[PDB]
């Protein structure tokens, strides 16, 4: 496309790298109840930004596949839309719970985040570089596109699981545990000579 | 979740008889206490502390997110001296394989000249450097490559001069536009290393100034390895 | 289909005292689906979708529709392809070119009452 | 009572004074039979989606 816009390429994969170190940053957090809450404020601020972004886009009025966003205001709208919404892809994939029950829930979160990815899907942006995977699989999680038969988030595991009924692992673990009690009763009646009943 | 029914308040239990305090513990928890300190008092404590710190990751993603980086492009400096340093690591790794990796240029540094007037940033560095095919390839066309092209966000045009061990010294040049690869006039002046000048932008005549470009070094490439030296 | 048409599927409930009109906010439901049935996107089992007519907040077609529309009221608009996602479509979902059908019930308008405020 | 004399109200305390249940809280609390009978099979269920 635009020259310019190519070199947005490597500006948008950039900002990937920096988005991905804090994904791994917020992962080597422990509580999920801190990570609620500051995920919360992930989807309330990066929505919010994008209903600015996509009006300021509206306003421009410059098509999606077209010439590089030139002038800086709507350019950097064209910054928020793209790389907000991969960082979104990567915190839906990563945490699909705690997304979807902040997001799904409000029709215009998701009429916004679907102008946006087809706003991306215009531009080509998500078609070269390791980073073009990510437009597909975001849409395929969310929804918006049919997901693939191979297609299973890692991260959406259930980690309720099912109740361990089968644990013969653990009763094994409980045989070694109380027989070593065993051989230490044993090994203290050794010592040397005690008394006779 | 595996139940539902939240229990409400009773705005007056205390009125009921023969029943045992349930509250020692909140009431006992804020007792003035003379020559010691009150429960409720370290407790408060700890939690400034961690809460605190826990506000500080809401402001970090605050300005990624909110931010505009290009827009606010003054990391073009870490950029351009982190390839500078890592160059430099590249031409080392080469120099244990290599006598001839080091030749053109022994010592490992990095040389800052601010041209104010000519609009002009001189950045040297003594690293592996680039070959004429290589200027063609790597830089004429571009591409992750953003710590050399992030000086376009402040720079209109960019000229490297750059010298690699397999070829001669060759200047590529560009504007975004087209770009020019010529054999070097002054020949190996570098020996090996790449020259960056720099055409910069009128916006951009704040980095031009010698305390800018030392507070941009400080901040971002303080912790690079080789030394940096100032133009002054 | 080269025009929008528009269908009044279930009245309103009581006489229409104020009907919609631009600057009025709307809460609505929709169901966006193609002609050929695949559902694009609805808001039944989500929170309405709040819009401010004449801001180009949803494609023209399905702005035009909700204009004069009645609290209780649903309508069915079909949409021909330059009113509604024109010749780029709406990738994944929607192709090029595509005629698309929305089923909407408006469910409050908050047009503020000047007196009120 | 005499009897009662092994009780001590601060060894159920941790170090710093305060009465907890968390993983913090004293060894002593952790293992009495009121804390067992409480929480028996307690810990794998979902008081709160959050």
């Amino acid at each position: 496309l635009d020259p310019s816009l190519e070199i947005y390429k490597k500006m948008f994969e950039v900002k990937r790298r920096e988005q991905l170190l804090a994904l791994k940053n917020l992962a080597q957090l422990n509580d999920i109840h801190q990570q609620y809450k500051i995920l919360d404020v992930m989807l309330k601020g990066l929505f919010k930004v994008l209903e600015d972004s996509r009006t300021v886009l509206t306003a421009a009025d410059v098509l999606p596949d077209g010439p590089f966003p030139q002038d800086e205001k709507l350019k950097d709208a064209f910054s928020h839309v793209v790389e907000n919404t991969a960082f979104f892809g990567d915190v839906v994939l990563r945490f699909p719970r705690i997304v979807h029950y902040y997001f799904d829930h409000n029709s215009n979160w998701n009429l916004l985040i679907r102008w946006g990815i087809s706003f991306c899907n215009q531009t080509g942006v998500f078609n070269q570089g390791p980073h073009s995977p990510i437009l597909s699989l975001m849409a395929q999680e969310l929804g918006i596109s049919e997901k693939d038969s191979n297609f299973q988030n890692p991260f959406k595991i259930d980690r309720t699981e099912f109740i361990p009924s089968t644990d013969p692992f653990q009763k094994a673990l409980r045989e070694e545990e109380k027989r070593r009690k065993k051989e230490e009763k044993r090994k203290e009646i050794r010592k040397g000579p005690r008394i006779s009943r | 979740v595996d139940v539902d029914g939240t229990v409400e308040e009773d705005l007056g239990k205390s009125r009921e008889g023969s029943r045992t305090d349930d509250e020692v513990v909140q009431r006992e928890e804020e007792a003035i206490q003379l020559d010691g300190l009150n429960a409720s008092q370290i407790r408060e404590l700890r939690e400034k502390s961690e809460k605190f710190a826990f506000q500080a990751e809401v402001n970090r993603m605050m300005k990624l997110i909110i931010n505009s980086l290009y827009k606010n492009k003054e990391i073009f400096l870490r950029e351009l001296i982190s390839n500078a340093s890592d160059a430099l690591d590249k031409i080392r790794l080469i120099s244990l394989t290599d006598e001839n990796a080091l030749s053109g240029n022994e010592e490992l540094t990095v040389k800052i000249k601010c041209d104010k007037e000519k609009n002009l940033l001189h950045v040297t560095d003594t690293g592996v450097g680039m070959t004429r095919e290589e200027l063609v390839k790597n830089l004429g066309t571009i591409a992750f490559g953003v710590g050399f092209y992030s000086a376009f966000l402040v720079a209109d045009k960019v000229i490297v001069t750059s010298k690699h061990n397999n070829d001669t010294q060759h200047i590529w040049e560009s504007d975004s536009n087209e770009f020019s690869v010529i054999a070097d006039p002054r020949g190996n002046t570098l020996g090996r290393g790449t020259t960056i000048t720099l055409v910069l932008k009128e916006e951009a005549s704040d980095y031009l100034e010698l305390d800018t470009i030392k507070n941009l070094v400080k901040k971002y490439s303080q912790f690079i390895n080789f030394p940096i030296y100032v133009w002054s | 289909v080269r025009t929008l048409q528009v269908e009044t599927l279930v009245e309103p409930p009581e006489p229409c005292a104020e009907p919609a009109a631009f600057g009025d906010t709307l809460h609505i439901h929709y169901t966006g689906s193609l002609v050929d049935g695949r559902i694009i996107d609805t808001s039944l089992t989500r929170d309405p979708l709040v819009i401010e007519l004449g801001q180009k907040q949803v494609i023209p077609g399905l702005e035009q529709s909700l204009l004069d529309m009645c609290v209780g009221e649903k309508r069915r608009a079909i949409i021909p392809s330059h009113l509604a996602y024109g010749k780029r479509g709406f990738p994944p979902s929607v192709p090029a070119d595509a005629v698309v059908q929305y089923d909407v019930e408006l469910i409050a308008l908050i047009r503020a009452n000047y007196w009120l405020k | 009572t005499d009897t009662g004399k092994h009780i001590k109200e601060n060894d159920y305390y941790t170090p710093t004074g305060e009465f907890r249940v968390d993983r913090e809280g004293s060894p002593v609390l952790l293992n009495c039979l009121m804390y067992k009978m409480c929480y028996y099979r307690f810990g794998q269920v979902y008081t709160e989606a959050k």
